[PDB]
């Protein structure tokens, strides 16, 4: 019962539990925020490794024009996810004439965890995924996939061994605004919102090097380069 | 854990994938194989144990093309890594049968991470007992990459693997402090010479021969190549003078 | 690989017994005893129901007794979602033979083909048996009223009366006792009622707690709404 | 599909569940078989009665087989059985020989215990009958190990080691019963050491005999005794 | 399909259906028999089935053997617009190797009491085979609204008997069902 | 796939026990209920939130199966939105484009068991680890109220209650309970057994509910065809649940 | 060790034990010599019989004129991996009309007993062979073990107490390699190192089989009376 | 061409088939039985393309001897006639349809009636008093038309038989070699002239 | 069952084939001689009951008119590997045009014996085989062939529970000069001796092939003459 996802005498599936585990291997946390009309993801990147290429170390993967995927866990199950979420959305496209939402896509994707948590002969892939878009009908949008096939929207999310000293601290600035989003309307502001509260959460400072950031808008999602980070970084050290 | 290491793509309570890091201790055990990424290229450089005199001298090649402009080396298991050569060909013939450009090498290198990390997904399959070291030129210039039995795979300004790595890392390590503004070819095929015989002053049970290759849009047009005859002979000389 | 988790359905023990069939013959031990009569001029089937509550639609609840066809009935001790996979194998069975002889399925090929269906799983596959025995009631003008059993092995046989499920070798035991080839249908319905009040592990007999179904001359096949089951009850004096 | 290895060898050299399959022949109920100079006898010691029919089953309407061991088992072989007679009486000119009947069931139990996924039938049988133009009656016997073997009386399952005893003490291979009278009492005789006949008889002359005709037997026997 | 001939009819009236068939069974012009019956019943829902004779027994044992499935699955008999809908999907099954056969469904449904006739739900009246379009003009003719059973009778009755007098393939007596919720008459016709 | 036998066997003792740990995980699941009124049907869960920053909202723990069938489960999750989706196929394959009807509740319910059941005996795969309600309501049959267990076995009831909760909601069921009930006697019943087994914050936020009641014209979409039906199944909004509870 | 039961598992070591068992399979094989010089490529094999009774075992098999390889160890696996390999001659000389090469056939016999070392439900090979032939590329000589290990060798031996002979080779290279015109003279020099892998045994037109491919000398097999000038 | 005729009579069925084998240009054989029994009980003559008959009616034979082998039991001529219509209902989707058409003629010893079912190849049944296939219907059926009556017994059914292959020998341009003529009683089946 | 049925021991051997090769001890005997009149095979018929019919054993079988086989251990395996043999002649007459060698239908058998595994038959053969037969090429050939795939010609061989005595036996007495009725008596002589039964018509079978008249399996009657003629002659030795 340890070894294969049936069930124990306690109704525990003893192997997803332990794919939960595998997603903290890489010590990294992430963050993600709403906006008004952009939705930012916010991650560590650490690179002590000086002969790595850190342009090619990320766990933010552009799934779609509109969706953006961060994972938590090891890099070759992230690329699982990322190679199959993009085969998906490409595909619903295709079929059905519309950009796949990232509601339906993390749907999707819950659902192929849950199938390698009742069928014995695959694995759990030991990653969590936090999907990013600003949706056409439900505006920006946050959908996070575990390894028991569970996803729910948030407001807002971390992930990560220091998740819920982030999350607590999001859930005192929700209490402090009484709203369900950061009210900003651009983008650099939110990301300046995001970076300095993993700052305030993690305490420790960032350098340009030290962090990746998602945004989805309306048009697309992207990735920020090390240099726009350094832009926003020394906003806030001016702001 | 006893427990949890007895078959592939178990979680053990810690999370981890037993069998993957007994694969890793299968790599430790090879030779040591390095990639060098200079200005407008690759270099490759392979330790090849001479087992006995008896092994033909140049002709047990250990390094591999894929298509004309990658370049693949690999320590551990060397059928592993025949393995996955053959199938890393098998995906650049059908990349550029569709598209009729040459794979680029970070997609060659998704391609071949998702096969490696399919074989850590189910208990009848084995991970693969190497590590990757591969590389070459596209159209967006020169990519290093090295590749674990997991499927992690990670862009590098330098690499090595095998039993003489950490010797090859510190060396590697000083050459890109040292040359910040990018080593040549040339240089870069004396200097992989030079780091692959400090890495035999460990494993010195047996002597070795060097091979080297490279690919560069200067020196090969942005083909792989083996380095032959005088360079080959030069980088050998720079090597031994640099350690005598 | 897989081979260590098979726990390899299908093997002899060393005396020679399949300890699955073994084991599901337990199981059925621990359901609701089912009774069948032949009759002269028709057969009883009559059966316990094991869960009650005040909640549960006894009305529309028909778990032990289905019609395979308008000749033939089967009484259900066991898994009922096993046995209602075979019944609807059975229903397609006979509404095949209908077509092609267009004459009604004999009731022995039914009860054959459903017998060695469960025969298969004890031989080839590695799956579970069916844990599930029926008791088959039908009748047809070769042989006429026909009482057959069948259980998980796939063996069946005919009888006069007989029982499944928890009590049966008390019940065998009152039906040796007060069985008669003469009797009536009506005979046939207090000697039922009465075995199972005798038989019974709760403390009465009641309506809710029974259901019955009989098939008798047309031939005509009758499953008891819950008030024919209460006038049954008072015309036996069990209530 | 599945396909695991059930049948194996153990280290010494044994396959186990071929040993269970005939511990199941061994808890199986009787079957005794006798062959005489022109007929083979075969018997066996709430049930409705006319659908709980004799054991002893029609393959063609020349050659019948018995069977003891686990009958769900049996009825696949039956059926096997029966559709290649069928088959060989349609594709080739003329009905099976009991032989090859007996070859082909055997073959089936052979290739059951070495394919993977299957386990041995727990069945051993006695196959009787005539050639379809022979009067030299025959009665074979196939086993979960796909072994078979003519005989001249044999019995399978439950108490057959003290009937096979009763019959080699009783049975003379140099003089054997010379009448179906004979044979049916040697039969009856063999069964009460411890009641069915089928009476097997040329030009697809099978008969079971009544009740009223076996307890005659019976009586006699225990008068004589 | 007309290698056998052959005709159904079916009317709706005041709280009754009527359906008729001829009883021909031909080989082109050679008559072979004139017991074949076209019209088919399950439960309380009558089938007309005019075409291929072989189709017409291949559907009728089909939708037997459906029916009493529905029967023993739903424990209750089949109502006219879901056995219209049945018969539909069970003859586009075969869109591609079409059994070449005109249903005609007729019923009441056992909880309205409506009276139903498809071959749609086209209430006045439903034409099927051979002389369909002699027995449109029939119809068209003859037929009025809410006819009581007994005018309903003789309408559809003439209606057949003087379009099958035009169809060489079909005839040798007739066939009609007056339907109501509490009661079937069949009666035979004639033909001269 | 080299997993082609079961998983789930006999014990010595005759137990399924993957279906009685399966049976287990349901039981520790969050507490759903059903109430069957003269007139309707009640379903109603509790929705404990994993997270504050959680839009529980976007989890829908009932779900329309037909326009007039709804599901609500206690037990896995994701087990349920995977069984949804299957009986939500099945309707259509099975019955709907055969005979251009929705299913009946018990039917649909049968199969929903099947494809339970077929994970307690196939190869490679557990049980499913819910227990579902099904309620619905079909013209002849009128209002049902089914649950499905994890073996497929399913029962129909006048009310019932899953999850940790089930014995005590069960227990107040039995005294509330009665033939004249009607469908706002039934919700403020669900409402009330719901109120007992809630960790504290009891609200149209913190709560589901769904009935099968009326057909609802102005939820079909379109007019001018006077046979097509409203949809029965209506899930509650939050503020109506509230505008209850405050006159609760 | 719960680690030995199958190809796919890894020890804590990265051993693939499965493979060693079936290395140690070829080790219980009786010796085969082979060696080359730049014209001509030898086998060597002392074949075993099961008794006084019984004929010696083939330890030679000609793949083609140009091609062909001497085991030791399971010999139905050497008949297998010998079928492969002229079925790989055959498509090359069919497809190209070219002969195959030696290193190319070695390759593809590596990556036929790779795929037994990767997934469940094969086994490893148990046979170790030496193939010789000659190409374009002049006279050459692979070792192939079952791991998929294929190595270019100027000598090599096989089998049991085969580290002798191998001995020899190691000590004498530099003579036999320059044997170009005298195959003969590159048999008696197989000859004598398989001599030096004899225990309490002696050669005799039996139990010696010797084969030799070259420049102008399609791949030929000497056996029986064919030796006795070599003993 | 070939001809099988059936007649039904009180007692028995008649069934009377045409012993000529024609291939091309030559009469091949004059003696050839163009029926097969199914059981004792039950035959069926049948007609049509060469080889497609023989291969049928031995496969229903097969089938039929299967059945009650396994049941100890013999099919109604009814049960028999529906799997025969069956089996060719499905030869004509199938990739090579059996062209066969059949009479079965048969005593159902449980009604003790006799029973003449006609199957075309097509799969179309029907339950005849007297039948035929082809042309032998064409030139025969008025004879049978005037003639026949339900209680004929089985030498009037003979009489009336031997004035329909009168009547062909008389009209129909082939020579068919006389016909081979089977009864089915309660007896079983036997063979007259 | 803990274990593939494919894996190696540490020994670098099979475990299934080593479990068969125990198998096949508790055969019965059947020994082979090969002369250059002919090949003699013969075979102890153990009989388990004297209501078993000793005629019914065949534990000798014709392959082709020139090539015979001889069977110790589970027989019943034998008659796949019977089938496959007759065929393999049968096939190789209908594609040559030439009767199959003795050697190569051996091989056609023994390549059959590996083949078991999973993902095929579940296990080896239990049986091993004496090939005899006759071809042009290579004459009068004797083959044990082995559930290990392996054969290896004899010039006379013993398999079964009996074979290490008679093979020492064998050993001792067989030459090249033996006539075919040498061989005949030499067969009975050692099935006398590790026989349990007493040698006679009925325990023992015989047969031989020659090209003359190819393979064929002598009578009852022809045997008893025979092992008179051996109880008389071993007055002498």
């Amino acid at each position: 019962d340890r070894h294969i996802t049936i069930f124990s005498p306690e109704g525990r599936l003893y192997q997803v539990e332990y794919a939960f585990k595998a997603t903290n291997q890489t010590n990294i946390n992430s963050l993600a925020v709403r906006g008004k009309d952009c939705t930012v993801v916010i991650s560590q990147k650490k690179v002590p490794d000086k002969l790595l290429d850190p342009t090619t170390v990320s766990y933010i993967f552009c799934i779609s024009r509109t969706i953006g995927m961060v994972v938590n866990g090891p890099i070759p199950d992230a690329r699982n996810a990322a190679l199959r979420a993009k085969a998906e959305a490409a595909e619903f496209r295709y079929k059905y004439g519309y950009d796949m939402p990232c509601d339906v896509l993390a749907k999707r994707m819950a659902n192929l965890s849950q199938i390698y948590t009742q069928r014995a002969y695959m694995r759990p892939l030991g990653v969590i995924l936090t999907f990013v878009s600003v949706d056409e009908e439900l505006g920006p949008s946050i959908y996070k996939t575990d390894p028991a096939g569970y996803y729910v929207g948030y407001k807002a999310t971390a992930t990560g061994p220091k998740q819920q000293e982030i999350t607590t601290n999001l859930e005192n600035h929700f209490k402090k605004s009484k709203i369900d989003h950061i009210n900003e309307e651009s983008w650099e502001k939110v990301v300046e919102f995001a970076i300095t509260h993993m700052i305030d959460a993690l305490g420790t400072e960032f350098s340009k090097n030290d962090l990746e950031v998602g945004v989805a808008t309306k048009d697309k999602f992207f990735t920020l380069s090390a240099e726009n980070i350094e832009e926003r970084l020394v906003a806030i050290a001016e702001q | 854990g006893t427990g949890y290491d007895l078959s592939n793509s178990v979680f053990s309570p810690d999370g981890r994938n037993f069998q993957v890091e007994y694969a890793v201790k299968a790599v430790e055990n090879g030779t040591t194989s390095i990639g060098i990424k200079c200005n407008d290229g690759v270099v490759f450089a392979v330790e090849k144990l001479i087992t006995s005199k008896l092994l033909v001298p140049q002709k047990n090649v250990k390094i591999q093309v894929v298509d004309r402009h990658i370049g693949c080396v690999y320590s551990g298991l060397i059928p592993d890594g025949r393995h996955l050569v053959n199938r890393g060909r098998e995906e650049a013939a059908s990349f550029k049968k569709l598209y009729k450009t040459p794979i680029p090498i970070p997609a060659f290198a998704d391609r071949l991470g998702q096969y490696v990390q399919a074989h850590t997904l189910y208990n009848s399959v084995r991970p693969f007992g190497v590590s990757t070291i591969f590389g070459g030129v596209d159209k967006n210039g020169a990519h290093l990459y090295m590749l674990e039995p997991s499927g992690s795979y990670w862009g590098y300004k330098g690499a090595a693997t095998g039993k003489g790595r950490q010797s090859a890392k510190a060396e590697l390590e000083k050459l890109v402090d040292h040359h910040p503004e990018g080593l040549s070819a040339r240089e870069a095929v004396k200097q992989a010479a030079k780091i692959i015989y400090l890495a035999h002053e460990d494993n010195k049970e047996k002597d070795f021969e060097l091979e080297i290759s490279w690919c560069s849009l200067s020196e090969t047009n942005g083909l792989h190549k083996f380095v032959k005859g005088d360079l080959l002979q030069e980088a050998i000389d720079f090597a031994q003078k640099e350690i005598n | 690989g897989s081979r260590r988790y098979d726990s390899r359905t299908t093997i002899f023990s060393p005396e020679g017994r399949l300890y699955q069939v073994e084991y599901a013959l337990e199981s059925i031990s621990h359901a609701g005893t089912a009774i069948g009569i032949m009759a002269s001029d028709g057969i009883v089937l009559a059966a316990e129901r094991k869960v009650t509550s005040t909640l549960l639609e006894q009305d529309t609840s028909t778990e032990k007794l289905y019609k395979l066809n308008d000749k033939i009935a089967v009484a259900v001790a066991g898994l009922t979602a096993d046995a209602e996979i075979l019944i609807n194998t059975a229903r397609i069975h006979a509404q095949n033979y209908l077509k092609t002889y267009n004459e009604d399925i004999p009731v022995e090929i039914l009860v054959r083909r459903l017998s060695d269906i469960k025969q298969g799983y004890t031989q080839h596959g590695g799956l579970r048996p069916f844990g599930v025995s029926f008791i088959y009631a039908g009748y047809d003008d070769r042989y006429g009223y026909q009482l057959y059993t069948s259980n998980p092995s796939g063996n069946y046989t005919g009888w006069k009366a007989i029982s499944v499920g928890a009590n049966t070798s008390a019940a065998q035991t009152l039906l040796q006792m007060d069985y008669k080839d003469d009797m009536k249908v009506d005979d046939a319905i207090e000697l039922a009622l009465k075995t199972l009040s005798k038989t019974t592990d709760s403390s009465a007999l009641t309506y809710d707690r029974l259901e019955f179904a009989t098939i008798r001359k047309e031939v005509y096949q009758k499953i008891f709404k819950p008030q024919e089951i209460k006038d049954i009850l008072v015309k036996t004096g069990i209530t | 599909g599945y396909d695991r290895a059930l049948s194996i060898f153990s280290p010494d050299g044994h396959i186990f569940q071929v040993e269970y399959a005939l511990e199941a022949v061994k808890r199986g109920t009787c079957a005794v078989g006798v062959k005489g100079k022109n007929c083979v006898v075969l018997g066996c010691e709430l049930q409705d009665t006319r659908i709980t029919p004799s054991k002893v089953s029609k393959i063609d309407s020349h050659v019948v087989l018995s069977f003891s061991g686990l009958n769900a088992d049996s009825r696949i072989l039956i059926e096997k059985a029966r559709v290649e007679a069928q088959s060989h009486r349609l594709t080739l000119e003329d009905p099976v020989t009991v032989e090859y009947l007996t070859r082909y069931v055997a073959g089936v139990q052979q290739r059951y215990t070495q394919s993977g996924g299957v386990r041995p039938f727990g069945v051993s049988t006695l196959i009787a009958g005539f050639d379809p133009r022979d009067d030299e009656p025959k009665l074979y016997q196939t086993e979960p190990s796909g072994i078979y073997s003519s005989w001249s009386a044999q019995t399978i399952g439950r108490n057959s080691k003290t009937v096979r005893e009763f019959l080699e003490k009783n049975y003379d291979r140099k003089e054997p019963p010379a009448t179906v009278e004979e044979c049916v009492k040697l039969t009856v005789r063999s069964l009460l050491e411890v009641i069915e006949i089928t009476v097997v008889k040329p030009d697809s002359d099978i008969v079971a005999l009544s009740s009223e005709e076996i307890n005659q037997y019976v009586t006699q026997i225990e008068q004589e005794k | 399909s007309s290698i056998n001939g052959g005709i159904v009819v079916a009317m709706t009236g005041k709280d009754c259906v009527a359906i008729a068939c001829d009883l021909r069974l031909g080989s082109q012009s050679l008559g072979v028999s004139n017991k074949f019956e076209k019209i088919f019943h399950y439960g309380h829902v009558f089938l007309g089935i005019t075409g291929l004779a072989t189709d017409v027994t291949t559907l009728n044992e089909m939708f037997r053997y459906k029916t009493n499935l529905y029967k023993l699955k739903e424990e209750r008999a089949i109502e006219p617009e879901t056995f219209t809908q049945l018969v539909s999907s069970s003859l586009y099954e075969r869109r591609f190797g079409p059994y070449f056969v005109g249903p005609v469904v007729a019923g009441i449904n056992s909880k309205s009491g409506k009276p139903f006739i498809a071959g749609d739900e086209a209430k006045d009246f439903i034409v099927s085979g051979t002389a369909s379009d002699q027995l449109f003009g029939m119809c068209e003719s003859l037929y009025e609204p809410n006819l009581e059973p007994e005018d309903l009778f003789e309408t559809i009755s003439q209606a057949l008997l003087n379009a099958a007098d035009r169809d060489a393939l079909s005839g040798w007596g007739a066939v009609v069902y007056i339907i109501k919720k509490d009661e079937v008459v069949k009666r035979y016709l004639k033909m001269r | 796939d080299r997993y082609s036998f079961s998983l789930t066997t006999f014990s010595p003792s005759g137990k399924l026990g993957q279906i009685d740990y399966a049976l287990t995980a349901v039981k520790q699941g969050v507490t759903s209920l059903g109430i069957k009124a003269t007139n309707g049907v009640v379903i109603a869960t509790e929705k404990k939130s994993s997270s504050p920053l959680a839009m529980s909202e976007t989890l829908s723990k009932v779900s329309l199966l037909t326009p007039d069938i709804g599901a609500v489960y206690s037990g896995m999750g994701p087990d349920y939105r995977v069984l949804v989706d299957k009986s939500r196929k099945v309707a259509h394959t099975s019955y709907k484009r055969i005979y251009g009807e929705y299913p009946p509740t018990k039917l649909l319910v049968s199969e929903v068991a099947k494809i339970m059941q077929e994970a307690t005996q196939s190869g490679g795969v557990r049980p499913f680890g819910v227990s579902l309600l099904i309620a619905g309501h079909d013209e002849f049959n009128g209002f049902s109220l089914y649950q499905v267990d994890p073996s497929g076995s399913y029962f129909p009831w006048k009310a019932t209650a899953i999850g940790k909760g089930s014995v005590a909601a069960k227990t107040f069921l039995e005294k509330r309970w009665n033939d004249e009930l009607e469908l706002e006697d039934a919700i403020h019943i669900a409402l009330l057994t719901l109120k007992e087994s809630v960790e504290g914050e009891f609200n149209g936020d913190t709560i589901e509910l769904a009935i099968i009641g009326d057909e609802n014209p102005d939820l079909l979409g379109y007019t001018g065809i006077p046979t097509d039906k409203g949809p029965r199944f209506r899930k509650l909004t939050s503020q109506e649940i509230n505008d209850r509870l405050e006159a609760l | 060790n719960n680690y030995d039961g199958d190809t796919v598992t890894f020890s804590p070591t990265g051993r693939l034990f499965q493979v060693e068992y079936a290395l140690e399979a070829i080790k219980q094989g009786s010796v085969t010599v082979g060696l080359r010089s730049n014209t001509h490529a030898v086998l060597v094999a002392l074949k075993r019989n099961a008794d006084e009774l019984s004929s010696y075992q083939k330890k030679i098999i000609k793949c083609d004129e140009h091609m062909g390889l001497s085991l030791a160890g399971l010999a139905p696996d050497a008949r297998v991996l010998s079928n492969y390999l002229r079925q790989q001659c055959n498509y090359s000389s069919l497809v190209f009309n070219r002969k195959l090469a030696v290193e190319r056939a070695g390759h593809l016999l590596c990556d036929k007993a790779q795929k037994n070392t990767q997934s469940y439900g094969g086994r490893p090979y148990g046979v170790g062979l030496l193939i010789i032939g000659y190409d374009k590329s002049g006279a050459h000589l692979l070792e192939f073990q079952p791991s998929g290990n294929v190595t270019e060798l100027y000598g090599t031996a096989i089998g049991a107490r085969s580290q002798g002979a191998k001995t020899y080779l190691e000590r004498t290279l530099d003579t036999f390699i320059k044997i170009d015109g005298n195959p003969d003279e590159l048999i008696k020099a197989g000859v004598e190192a398989i001599s030096q892998s004899l225990r309490d045994e002696s050669l005799t037109v039996d139990n010696l089989s010797i084969a030799i491919v070259g420049k102008d000398t399609p791949f030929t097999i000497y056996d029986g009376e064919a030796v006795a000038k070599y003993i | 061409m070939d001809i099988i005729l059936g007649i039904r009579v009180q007692d028995s069925v008649i069934l009377a088939s045409s012993k000529a084998v024609t291939r091309g240009i030559s009469v091949l054989k004059d003696s050839d039985d163009k029926t097969r029994q199914l059981s004792p009980h039950t035959l069926m003559s049948f007609a049509g393309e060469a080889g497609d008959t023989v291969q049928f009616a031995e496969y229903i034979q097969a089938n039929i001897q299967l059945y009650s082998i396994r049941e100890d039991y013999e099919l109604s001529p009814q049960a028999v006639s529906s799997f025969v219509r069956q089996e060719l209902a499905k030869s004509i989707r199938s990739r090579r349809p059996y062209q066969v058409n059949v009479l079965i003629g048969g005593y159902d010893k449980k009604k003790n009636k006799p029973e003449l079912y006609q199957i075309d190849y097509l799969g179309t049944k029907v339950e005849l008093p007297y039948g035929a296939h082809g042309y032998s219907g064409f030139y025969t059926f008025s004879l049978l038309d005037h003639h026949y009556r339900p209680d004929m017994t089985t030498e009037e059914g003979l009489d009336l038989l031997k004035l329909c292959v009168q009547e062909l020998e008389k009209r129909m341009p082939m020579d068919f070699k006389g016909v081979i003529v089977k009864i089915v009683d309660k007896d079983g089946i036997r063979q007259v002239d | 069952y803990d274990r593939g049925v494919s894996t190696f021991s540490p020994e670098g051997r099979l475990f299934q084939v080593e479990y068969s090769l125990e198998a096949i001890k508790l055969g019965s005997t059947a020994i082979g001689i090969a002369t250059k009149e002919g090949v003699v095979l013969g075979v102890e018929k153990r009989a388990t009951s004297p209501l078993l019919e000793s005629d019914s054993i065949e534990k000798i079988v014709e392959i082709d008119r020139h090539i015979g086989c001889a069977m110790s251990g589970l027989t019943a395996d034998a008659r796949s590997m019977i089938e496959h043999a007759r065929t393999a002649a049968v096939t190789h007459n209908l594609y040559y045009d030439e009767d199959i060698n003795v050697e190569s239908l051996t091989q056609s058998v023994c390549d059959l014996a590996l083949r078991f595994g999973e993902g095929l038959m579940s296990r080896p053969f239990g049986v091993a085989l004496l090939i005899a037969g006759h071809d042009a090429d290579d004459g009068y050939q004797l083959f044990h062939a082995e559930p290990s795939g392996t054969f290896y010609r004899y010039n006379a061989k013993a398999i079964g529970s009996g074979s290490e005595g008679a093979q020492a036996e064998l050993l001792n007495e067989w030459h090249s000069s033996l006539t075919l009725k040498e061989a005949e008596l030499l067969v009975l002589k050692i099935l006398k001796q590790v026989m349990e039964e007493k040698l006679d018509e009925n325990n023992a079978q015989l047969s031989c092939i020659t090209k003359q008249d190819g393979f064929k399996i002598y009578d009852n009657e022809k045997t008893a003459e025979l092992i008179k003629e051996l109880k008389e002659k071993e007055a002498a030795e």
